[PDB]
């Protein structure tokens, strides 16, 4: 039973880890995004002068 | 590396190959391997301009981009606006300019103000020579501009033929022109004399004067001595079919 308990609470604290990390690294990929798309604008916008 | 190529984008215009020169002194430049890259591997009549830049030659120059179709002559000059490039254009033609990189501009996206040294859309081939140092002025680059005109007509040295026809138009619209006929007059090769400057107007007037009435006031004494030792022709007309008749002579037909 005690080492039922520490795997439940170990269960619990990784949920709980395994959200957030999740969520910034949807941000993270969310810039980047933007930069590729900002340089393919920059190319076209230079070609049509 | 001597020479590195790139593609070049003219705002509003066409793609261009642009070649820089990093050493226009370097010994036994690869012209072979260069022409090879740019693809220009097959021999070409070539028509040079000397002293080219902006003139009102509008249907003279329309008339040679004829003759030049009709030959398929590559047209090389000093990749300055000239007002030769709306024909070109329209007609396909490979124009080769040859330039010091320091001495010209790189056309500026939607300028308003065009600079009278930019480099002109139209131009399909651009050499933009170098010293180490990059000091390069206008006249230093005549050298490099006949080496290559040479390459360029003799094309692919497996092809066992004489050269193609090179014909110099001297147009004289800049003063930098001596240095160019000093070494058209040393490879033999014949030179029209344009009418439109002051200079070939002072050269062909002089043509039709008896030597007594000759007035040199523009032509220095040097160009006078070539004058005699070169094979010059003057073109008393800027009527484009005339141009056209002397371009496609020079290139077909060697009259000395």
């Amino acid at each position: 039973i005690l080492k039922k308990l520490q795997e439940i609470k170990v269960n619990y604290e990784n949920r709980e880890e395994k959200k957030k990390l999740e969520v910034v690294k949807q941000e993270q990929e969310t810039q980047k995004e933007k930069e590729v798309l900002r340089k393919q604008l920059m190319r076209r916008s230079l070609e049509q002068g | 590396q001597v020479w590195k190529p790139y593609d070049f984008l003219f705002p509003a215009g066409r793609l261009a190959k642009l070649v820089k020169v990093f050493d226009v002194y370097f010994k036994n430049f690869p012209f072979s391997d260069l022409l090879n890259k740019l693809k220009l591997t097959e021999g070409y009549p070539i028509v040079n301009l000397i002293g080219a830049a902006q003139s009102n030659r509008g249907k003279f120059y329309a008339g040679l981009a004829r003759a030049c179709f009709n030959s398929e002559a590559i047209i090389v000059d000093s990749a300055i606006e000239t007002g030769l490039e709306p024909y070109v254009i329209r007609r396909d033609l490979k124009l080769v300019g040859v330039a010091p990189e320091n001495c010209v501009k790189y056309p500026k996206i939607n300028s308003t103000y065009k600079d009278p040294y930019e480099l002109s859309n139209g131009h399909t081939h651009l050499f933009l020579v170098n010293d180490k140092d990059k000091t390069l002025q206008w006249s230093q680059e005549t050298l490099f501009k006949i080496q290559l005109i040479l390459k360029l007509a003799e094309g692919k040295v497996s092809k066992k033929g004489p050269r193609c026809k090179i014909v110099n138009v001297l147009l004289a619209d800049t003063p930098n022109y001596l240095d160019e006929v000093r070494l058209a007059v040393k490879y033999d090769l014949p030179i029209i004399v344009c009418k439109g400057s002051h200079i070939c107007d002072e050269i062909i007037k002089n043509s039709k004067a008896q030597e007594e009435e000759k007035q040199w006031n523009l032509v220095d004494d040097e160009m006078q001595e070539l004058l005699q030792k070169g094979h010059f022709y003057m073109l008393d007309s800027l009527d484009s079919e005339d141009i056209a008749q002397y371009i496609h002579f020079f290139l077909t037909f060697t009259p000395y």
